[PDB]
């Protein structure tokens, strides 16, 4: 009976510690996944905008080509 | 000197225990300070059974007050006879059991049980001949139910050759605090079956009905219910606390009342039911005593048979007439007593009556009809457990469903054992 009493209080501690561990890992995963996703969206937006600057630096390149002809 | 160590656990156990010490201190002429101010020396012949004598002719109860909350024990210390208990014997926690058997028995009470046993050991070491322990508690809460049974299990480990006695209050939907009371009661009953020698089954359903139907109280309070408990506890300890030609001790009661070790749950009864100037005759005491309306266990005796019966009459009366009326009950309703236990009814008479009564009688019955009480608890247990309702309160404390299933099986087995001796 004393052995069972130890096992019950040890099981209660294990399940409370596991609950704290599961929450800490779940939150760490979500915050890391969110940071990667949001950065990837901002990087994609800047990629399109920086590509537009490449197209702008190229349109001006065509006019300088034809004005000297 | 045959000393008894008293233990009270939980809200119900301490409130009922405090009233018990209040009642018997008056009967022995002990004031709230702890000094004797009586007249008859019969009040002190066996005062050592429940009291320890201190310096200056001071009498201190051999009581240990246990709770996981400080609230109820602060009320006792501020109560009428609060100053009579040892300050060292107040062992209490702070978190509480939350009406949870697991918290009392496994998690929260485990942190406190060792300190309680130190007080139990301190009291037992100073006993010339310790005959056993008596515990007052309820089975529907968490502290008296959970920790109380844990205390009983650990006390038996350290004192296996001593008598374990309990005054156990059964839960009832009529007077209910939480819906998980059947869970707590079923878990406690399995503990009591294995680890107690005598259990006085005090049913809150019976106490409510007596206050309502008989005493004519529309809204009974716990004080009203505890008044009945005080009268019963005083009656069932009369032979212990007062001299007689019987030399009554706990072990003798267990040997004669318990024909099979698991069937040690007694139906207490009292007469006259009080809440008042007319004296009661001996035939009236005997008729009310065996009346179901005076039973504290909410069971119909006519639905079962009496294995053994112990009756205590208090007051100045004709012992010749007492034997007439007791024999009249047996010879009349002989179908309600087992014929295979000859002379299974014992009668003792004490000249000192309780406070406020000229004549009183106390009934202690080991009836197989007590299975109705365990059937009632079992049915309320199963209705919830089949749907696993409220189980998370217990599994969150480390318990498993299997432990509940085992307790349910032991509960139903006890009913089966009581049933076979009814034929
Ligand atoms: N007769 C009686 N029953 C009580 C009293 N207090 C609580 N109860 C019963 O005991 C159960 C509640 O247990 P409680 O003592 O409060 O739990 P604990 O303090 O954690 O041990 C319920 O079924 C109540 O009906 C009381 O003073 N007298
Ligand atoms: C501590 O409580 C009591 C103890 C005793 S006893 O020590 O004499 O035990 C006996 C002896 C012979 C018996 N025959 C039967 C059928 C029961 C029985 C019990 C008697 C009591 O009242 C009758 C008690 O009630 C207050
Ligand atoms: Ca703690
Ligand atoms: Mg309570």
């Amino acid at each position: 009976k004393r052995e069972h009493e130890r096992e019950v209080i040890q099981k209660a501690i294990e399940e409370n510690n596991n609950f704290i561990k599961m929450a800490k890992e779940k939150l760490a995963q979500k915050m890391e996944s969110n940071k990667e996703n949001r950065e990837a969206h901002l990087a994609a937006m800047l990629e399109r905008l920086q590509e537009k600057d490449k197209h702008a630096e190229e349109v001006r390149k065509n006019k300088e080509l034809k004005e000297e002809a | 000197m045959r000393e008894i160590v008293h233990i009270q656990a939980g809200q119900c156990g301490n409130q009922i225990g405090a009233k018990f010490w209040e009642v018997i201190s008056d009967e022995h002429g002990i004031d709230p300070t702890g000094s004797y101010h009586g007249d008859s020396d019969l009040q002190l012949e066996r005062i050592n059974v429940y009291y320890n004598e201190a310096t200056g002719n001071k009498y201190v109860p051999r009581a240990i007050l246990v709770d996981l909350e400080p609230g109820t024990m602060d009320s006792v210390r501020s109560g009428p006879f609060g100053q009579i208990f040892r300050p060292d014997n107040f062992v209490f926690g702070q978190s509480g059991a939350g009406n949870n058997w697991a918290k009392g028995h496994y998690t929260e009470g485990a942190e406190l049980v060792d300190s309680v046993l130190d007080v139990v050991r301190k009291e037992s070491e100073s006993c010339d001949c310790l005959q056993g322990f008596q515990l007052t508690h309820s089975l529907g809460g968490g502290t008296g139910s959970g920790m109380g049974t844990l205390l009983i299990s650990k006390i038996r480990e350290e004192y296996p050759d001593r008598i374990m006695n309990t005054f156990s209050v059964m839960p009832s939907p009529k007077v209910s605090d939480t819906v998980v009371e059947p869970y707590n009661a079923t878990l406690s009953v399995h503990q009591l079956v294995e680890n107690t020698d005598e259990t006085y089954c005090i049913d809150n359903e019976a106490l409510y009905d007596i206050c309502f139907r008989t005493l004519k109280l529309t809204t009974p309070t716990y004080g009203d219910l505890n008044h009945l408990v005080s009268a019963t506890m005083s009656g069932v300890t009369t032979c212990l606390r007062f001299p007689g030609q019987l030399n009554a001790d706990l072990r003798k009661l267990a040997v004669n009342m318990v024909p099979f070790p698991r069937l040690h749950f007694f139906m207490p009864g009292f007469a006259p039911l009080t809440s008042q100037y007319r004296a009661l005759t001996v035939p009236e005491l005997t008729q009310q005593m065996f009346d179901s309306k005076n039973m504290m266990a909410a069971c119909d005796p006519r639905h079962g048979r009496y294995l053994t019966v112990a009756a205590i009459f208090r007051g100045r009366m004709s012992m010749k007439e007492v034997d007439e009326q007791m024999l009249n009950v047996q010879n009349k309703n002989s179908s309600y007593f087992v014929e295979w236990i000859p002379n299974n009814v014992k009668t003792a008479v004490c000249d000192i009556p309780p406070r406020g009564l000229k004549m009183s009688a106390t009934f202690i019955g080991n009836s197989t009809a007590i299975q109705e009480l365990f059937k009632r608890i079992s049915e309320q247990f199963t209705a919830m457990f089949r749907r696993k309702a409220f189980l998370h309160w217990y599994t969150g404390e480390g318990m498993d469903e299997m432990e509940f299933t085992e307790a349910e099986s032991n509960m139903n087995d006890l009913v089966s054992e009581y049933q076979q001796y009814q034929d």
